[PDB]
């Protein structure tokens, strides 16, 4: 990844993309939830921007997962 | 340990669609990247057999600068575009073609005669435009096998004949690591065609062009 | 952050790179010809024509 | 020696005492790395007390700042040198110039 | 402790496995007066001689 | 005087040679100069640093 | 169609650097081969330096054998300047051994057969003394390229900085050939500097050698 300018044109806020990639990251890092895009030898942060930049990831996904997650 | 030499083998070839190629070689012993990038870039530039355009006679001009009505282009714009033509021919030395026609709309490569031989790499390519019902564009043109570049002054009217097939040729080197190894560069040879003949059979040429030059010593 | 210029503004050695090799003079080899594009343009330069 | 110089180079490499400047001229009876031995002439030499001159070299020895200090003997065996004269060339020194 | 001989060894493994965690692993590049923001910037490191 | 030394030798009064590349191995336009320079090591060492 | 250079002329200017002459060529092809053989001569090319001096009246590299005018370290800088030639063998141990004053060059150093010394007046001490012997055991092998003390690492064994390179100065110029009823024709002079420790013929095929083995991967690119 050059950069991410992309991700702030899906999330315009600049901020709150750094909270939801270190979410996602931390949650695929440690066990399970494993990434939903092809990876390139790389490390979570990478792979948890590019699907922030693909828009799978947005502020509302991680909340409902974790919604139906704990409705298990 | 006097001659084992580190034989490379190409990492990659990323091949864009017709003739934009991007061949990745490593690793490559000290230095020896650019010796082997400056040999590739001046075999293809300088010497390479080929075939183009020569001489360009128009039976309504016989000037340099001067206009034909119906054509909103200019005489040297139709220079020009000849210049970038690109055909292939057979063992055949010289060939001549004509542009006779008599129509409205532009002047595509596949209008050209056919010719028997030689063979139009770029059919759709627009040499010239004409619109007017009566305008008429007839020409004789001569294609002549050359290995190398020809401006007019070196020398009716000129073509300066580009008989190397190659447009853009550029090589990189950049630091390339194997375990300890301290410092083994990595070629990249970015490099373009005309698509007469694609990336790959012309570096294989100038290779074997210059293996054959180093034949007379081993 | 101070004010809107570049920042990345290249310095002095890029600078003079780029300065001479856009730099008319009155006469030299290829002077007065026509070129189909950029490309054959590089290939006229480094083949030292 | 450096090729460009401002001829000052002669009082700095004898005055800053890193070269073992001679004292007494004579001839370089035995030349070494460590040592060397000179036989002052007799007109420069005292009647009595006679004698000859002997310079030890330093060899290298820590400098207060961790770098080398170090001499080496710049007179061939069995030549004549004259009182007050350079024979070993101290650190960054040649032939008695301040070469650096 | 295996790890620790390991790298003390230099081992070619070891190398592998610097070039798996500094594949995209910013770190910071700092001087020492550092007057404004852009006194300390990241960037991804490219292990070099 | 330096013109006049150079003049003892068989080098360019001007002082400019050209210079050709030691990648590509062609010359370099507008001749450059080379002399020789006496050049100092200072105490500051990467590995003291690094 | 292009007609190959042969090796035409080899003239031997100087017991140490020589010319080549290399006929015929076409245009471009000049410059193109002058610049490959100048940087394959003066990056890789075989050679015979010395690589282990081993001193006897001697504990480390920075002492002074009592009786020898010059500090040891100056004695492994002359030994390193020293040039030798090896046919049959990948690395040789020679042995040099003298007393009584005088210079103490490379001539006296042992001359088995193999082992060829190429400027015997190179000097490599003195000695200040009647009595006075220095002995040293000189391990000299193979190599390329240059190969410094700390990387390739007893206690009396010395270690010295490889250099293995037997040519210092490499230049080239393209010029006219004869009229041979075919004008743009390029005879390509190379004159060659070597310490005299291979035959500027061995040099120029082995460098095209080199240069073929490295283009083999190209002409049969996958």
């Amino acid at each position: 990844r050059v950069t991410v300018q992309d991700a702030v044109e899906k999330i315009g806020n600049r901020f709150d993309l750094v909270l939801v990639a270190a979410r996602r990251a931390r949650q695929m890092q440690v066990g399970g939830k494993d990434p939903l895009v092809p990876e390139e030898n790389d490390k979570t942060t990478v792979i948890a921007l590019r699907e922030i930049e693909e828009g799978l990831i947005n502020n509302q996904i991680l909340d409902v997962r974790e919604r139906q997650e704990q409705q298990e | 340990s006097v001659t084992e030499f580190l034989k490379p083998r190409l990492v990659d070839i990323e091949q864009v669609s017709s003739t934009h190629a991007k061949v990745t070689l490593e690793p490559l012993e000290r230095g020896f990247g650019h010796t082997l990038g400056n040999a590739l870039r001046r075999i293809l530039l300088s010497s390479m057999p080929g075939c183009a355009v020569t001489e360009v006679e128009i039976d309504g001009v016989l000037h340099e600068y001067s206009t034909k009505e119906g054509v909103q282009e200019d005489i040297l714009e139709i220079l020009l575009n000849l210049k970038g033509l690109a055909v292939r021919v057979q063992g055949k030395d010289e060939v001549i073609l004509t542009l006779n026609k008599s129509g409205i709309g532009p002047v595509t490569a596949a209008d050209i005669t056919h010719d028997g031989d030689v063979e139009i790499v770029k059919p759709q390519h627009v040499i010239c435009h004409l619109t007017d019902e009566n305008a008429s564009i007839s020409m004789r043109i001569k294609v002549q096998r050359g290995r190398g570049y020809v401006p007019a002054s070196t020398r009716r009217l000129l073509v300066d004949a580009c008989y190397s097939p190659v447009e853009r040729i550029a090589y990189n080197v950049e630091a390339a690591r194997v375990e300890q190894r301290t410092d083994l560069d990595k070629l990249v040879i970015e490099m373009e065609t005309n698509g007469t003949i694609d990336p790959e059979e012309a570096i294989r040429r100038a290779a074997t062009i210059l293996a054959e030059q180093l034949e007379a010593f081993v | 952050p101070a004010n809107g210029e570049p920042i990345i503004v290249p310095s002095q050695d890029v600078v003079l790179g780029l300065y001479y090799m856009t730099r008319d003079c009155v006469n030299a080899k290829g002077e007065g010809m026509v070129l189909t594009g950029p490309k054959e343009a590089e290939r006229l330069y480094r083949s030292g024509l | 020696k450096p090729l460009v110089g401002t001829g000052m180079e002669r009082a700095v490499a004898v005055d800053s005492g890193v070269t073992a400047v001679a004292k007494r001229g004579g001839v370089v009876q035995y030349v070494d790395a460590s040592r060397i031995v000179i036989k002052v002439n007799e007109d420069e030499m005292y009647p009595g007390e006679a004698g000859i001159d002997i310079y030890n070299l330093t060899k290298y020895t820590r400098s207060n700042q961790n770098t080398c200090i170090n001499q080496m003997p710049c007179v061939s065996l069995g030549e004549p040198v004259e009182r007050g004269d350079v024979l070993a060339d101290g650190p960054s020194t040649d032939l008695g110039e301040l070469a650096l | 402790k295996a790890a620790k001989k390991m790298v003390e060894r230099e081992e070619a493994v070891v190398w592998d496995i610097l070039d798996e965690v500094i594949r995209e692993h910013p770190v910071l590049l700092n001087r020492a007066p550092t007057l404004h923001r852009l006194g300390i910037q990241a960037f991804e490191p490219v292990l070099i001689e | 005087e330096i013109k006049e030394l150079l003049k003892l030798g068989d080098l360019p009064t001007s002082g400019q040679i050209r210079l050709y590349d030691g990648r590509t191995g062609e010359q370099f336009e507008r001749p450059v100069t080379v002399g020789y320079m006496y050049m100092l090591k200072l105490n500051h060492l990467v590995d003291d640093k690094m």
